[PDB]
């Protein structure tokens, strides 16, 4: 039960937030600006992926 | 007395040994699990969630 | 291999004898008529025979033939 | 009546307030409820039934 | 004390007979921590002799679970008390009113999975406070019965003990009262007739080498439960007609 | 290139609460240091707390005094409170006697060089009887943290005494630790913040000093650290 | 009174530029004040040097395509993003790339100057077709603190400079990614103490070791007004 809040809080996207079209070059800098406060956890973002 | 040294020697008997838990109402096979014990203090039983 | 013994499985695929296998070695190792074929990492004999098991190097043709060898040289 | 009796205490109406993190620092997004309840200690302690 | 209640909680603390409540309205002429005496007024005081009226309370008792039952008195001296007011306060009762627990601050949050599911996190700032630590009052026997053996006797001598355990028991062989003890040491001495070892014979061997008498009595002294540590708040001692008391008796 | 913050005014509300403010810290330090000092703060502060009694007539903490209201055990809890600032030993012996009727509060406490009472208002108990009189030793240590009865067992050293009453040891002076990081516009200079640190405290530790204490601890960790010997 | 200095601070750096470190024993409650400080001030508050601005010579937008490359513009920003420029003596400077033929633009096509260190000169960059292949644009490095957006330059660029001028996002320190986790450690009898886990990814500029030692370094230096 509590997971499943979690992940559903940190995957569940929104209308407008901080970074709105930001290209991050990687899920590690994504996780750098959300720890530095320069973005909302879920903000709809366009990111390189492998 | 129970000093350092039993510490010790229990850390080192523990360390490979697994340990059965249950619960009283073993509905299914998964009922009785073995895990491996991890010595804490207090005296609560501490299990893994997902389980 | 305190984890998950898949590949103990995939050497021996009973899954049961697999137990008797490394009963009969970690036993061996106990009372000590043999040393570990693998270097320990602070474990028991239990996990030291499932790890012998599942690199193919101790099964139970190897612990038969080499029993056999041992008590025919032992007995001179 | 209890946004009544808030009010007259100078708290938010909707008695939800936002926390900070003690351990790192950070806010928490959505404020969150507290308040004093009144709690009990049951007869069932644990020094028995270890 | 509830902050948040119903207003029935006095009427249940009031009804039961944990609180002490005042027959005739007065004012309080001496308050201690074992009785109240309060003198009754001129109105209410019957013509031969009123007189006064001294409550005595009661000081920690052991309850039905084990948990202490002691009263605390409310007022001060010189305080003008109405008949039905709430001198002591009971266990669990505040100023009359039913307090069952205490009230804390609480948050309504998931914390990192500790409070994953009905359980609950608290923080050290209650335990530090002792808040919540609860006095518990456990009764403990040592019964010296006669069998046809011998009688058996409470007597301070208990073979291949050390020292260091007597110590804390008089000639008598009884704790001292207000000593702290703990799980496994000795309360009260008692011995047992016991004879007919029959020792094995490397007994008998290591008898012979050493020269150890074989002392014929058995070890019954009454030791604390496991895992148990307290003070001793008090000992009765209970003699059938016919023996000699002995001097803790 | 940074700057560096120091020690300006440092304001004093009442005796116990405290604010105390540093100016020139650069932009994302404010947060930093806040959270740190708040925490060195309220875990680490070593503080003077009452550690043992001895009453006289009082075998255990359940028994009652003649002429006293409060029980054993309240008067303990009552002691567990008491603020008190000593200077140069560890281990202070502090002897309360008083007689007749009255509330004794800790100023009746026999007054030593050494030992500042910091509220001699602070109430103890209740005496309730013209010949009733109290007489009791209290022994104070110094130390940081909290430490309970039941642990301080293992340094025993033959307690036999029975009128030794142990009290758990609350060694922490630091109540209450708040810290708000404003922008504080100097007339030239483009992104700095201001540290405000209000702090509550039971009137034992003064702020400087508090705060000199918390940077130097941070500080030996922070020495440790740096240097990997991998 | 007395505190406990942490000792067996071993470091197993898997991939260069991959540092784990352990360390312990510490106080209780001091890993996450460790952690936390750490964190903050090497993540945001770390000088390096990076790519702010770059010119194409041929389109005016972003989202505009230049012939013959097949990668978009938001592609090659998204590449230039990444490189790690490393300058010893000058604040600001101005790279060239001019390249042309078939075949992929490497961060090697760069003029080779003599200050600016390129640590990875096999970093790619864009490729380019066949036959046609001009490629031409001038990328801007600076030196800076922290992560700054391309949207809060843009906001504040009230200066305005002519047409072509992309900005890019400036990834001023070299720490790529850092975690910290806390976990039960007891010195032999005390049982109330932590390990700390530092794992730290930096984009080889700076060694992961050096990373820790100066932010921990200038940390201790601002407390300096107050260790007596
Ligand atoms: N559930 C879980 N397990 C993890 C995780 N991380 C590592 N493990 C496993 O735990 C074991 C780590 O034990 P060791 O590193 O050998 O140290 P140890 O002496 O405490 O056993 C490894 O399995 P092993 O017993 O060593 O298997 P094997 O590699 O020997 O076959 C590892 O695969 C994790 O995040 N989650």
């Amino acid at each position: 039960q509590d997971v499943v809040l979690g992940l559903y809080y940190m995957t569940r996207d929104c209308v407008n937030a901080k970074g709105e079209g930001m290209v991050l070059t990687g899920p590690k800098e994504a996780e750098r600006l959300y720890r530095s406060g320069l973005a909302s956890l879920h903000a709809r973002v366009k990111v390189r992926i492998t | 007395r129970e000093e350092a040294v039993v510490w010790d020697i229990l850390d080192e008997v523990i360390r490979e040994h697994p340990v059965l838990l249950n619960r009283a109402p073993t509905l299914h096979r998964l009922g009785i699990q073995a895990f491996e014990p991890v010595l804490i203090e207090g005296k609560a039983i501490q299990l893994h969630p997902l389980v | 291999a305190r984890v998950t013994v898949q590949d103990a499985v995939e050497k021996i695929g009973n899954r049961f004898d697999l137990v008797l296998v490394a009963a009969r070695r970690a036993r061996q190792m106990q009372v000590g008529g043999k040393d570990p074929l693998v270097p320990e990492e602070n474990d028991k004999t239990t996990v030291i025979a499932l790890r012998e098991i599942e690199e193919g190097l101790i099964n139970n043709q190897i612990l038969d033939v080499r029993e056999r060898q041992e008590q025919q040289e032992q007995e001179a | 009546e209890i946004k009544e009796l808030l009010k007259l205490g100078d708290l938010p109406t909707s008695g939800q307030i936002r926390l900070y993190d003690g351990r790192t620092g950070e806010q928490f997004e959505r404020p969150v409820t507290v308040g004093y309840m009144y709690m009990l200690k049951l007869n069932h302690l644990v020094d028995d039934k270890m | 004390k509830p902050l948040v209640g119903t207003g029935m909680e006095r009427a249940v603390a009031v009804d039961s007979g944990v609180t002490a409540v005042a027959k005739r309205g007065g004012v309080v002429q001496y308050v201690d921590a074992s009785r109240i005496v309060i003198k009754v007024n001129e109105d209410e005081m019957y013509p031969g002799e009123a007189g006064i009226d001294i409550y005595n309370l009661t000081k920690y008792t052991r309850s039905n679970q084990n948990t202490c039952i002691n009263q605390m008195p409310c007022v001060s001296l010189g305080e003008p008390v109405e008949r039905g007011d709430v001198l002591a306060d009971g266990p669990s009762t505040d100023l009359g009113e039913l307090a069952l627990g205490q009230n804390m601050r609480v948050a309504f949050m998931p914390w990192n999975g500790y409070n994953f599911e009905d359980s609950i996190l608290v923080s050290e700032r209650v335990v530090q406070e002792d808040r919540f630590t609860t006095i518990h009052i456990q009764e403990l026997a040592c019964v010296s019965r006669d069998t046809k053996l011998g009688p058996e006797e409470i007597t301070a001598d208990i073979p291949n003990v050390g020292e260091a355990a007597l110590s804390k028991l008089d000639e008598s062989g009884i704790v001292y009262i207000g000593a702290e003890v703990t799980g496994g040491d000795i309360l009260v001495g008692k011995v047992t007739p016991k004879g007919e070892t029959q020792l094995t014979p490397e007994e008998k061997l290591l008898r012979a080498i050493f020269g150890e008498k074989a002392s014929d009595v058995k070890d019954s002294s009454l030791r604390v439960p496991n895992g148990v540590s307290g003070t001793v708040i008090d000992v009765q001692v209970f003699t059938r007609d016919g023996v000699e008391k002995d001097k803790r008796a | 290139e940074f700057l560096k913050p120091r020690l300006v005014d440092i304001e004093q509300v009442s005796s116990t609460h405290a604010k105390v403010t540093l100016e020139p810290l650069e932009r994302g330090f404010g947060h930093t240091l806040g959270n740190a000092l708040r925490r060195i703060l309220l875990s680490s502060m070593p503080g003077c707390a009452v550690t043992e009694v001895e009453i006289d007539g009082v075998l255990h903490e359940y028994s009652t005094k003649e002429g006293v209201q409060e029980d054993i055990l309240e008067i303990l809890l009552n002691l567990k409170g008491l603020a008190v600032r000593v200077q140069g030993k560890d281990e202070v012996i502090l002897t309360l006697n008083k007689s007749g009727i009255g509330p004794v509060t800790a100023a009746d406490i026999t007054h030593d060089g050494d030992v500042e009472i910091v509220k001699p208002q602070h109430v103890i108990c209740h005496l309730t009887d013209e010949n009733a009189s109290i007489s009791m030793r209290i022994k104070v240590q110094r130390g940081r943290g909290y430490v309970p009865a039941s642990t301080r067992i293992h340094s025993e050293e033959d307690e036999r005494p029975i009128g030794r009453l142990l009290v758990d040891a609350c060694y922490s002076p630091v109540e209450r630790i708040a810290y708000n990081v404003e922008a504080a516009r100097v007339e030239q200079r483009t992104d700095l913040d201001k540290l405000v640190i209000e702090m509550e405290t039971n009137g034992t530790i003064d702020p400087e000093e508090a705060i000199r204490r918390a940077a130097t601890i941070l500080a030996e960790q922070l020495e440790a650290f740096v240097d990997l010997r991998d």
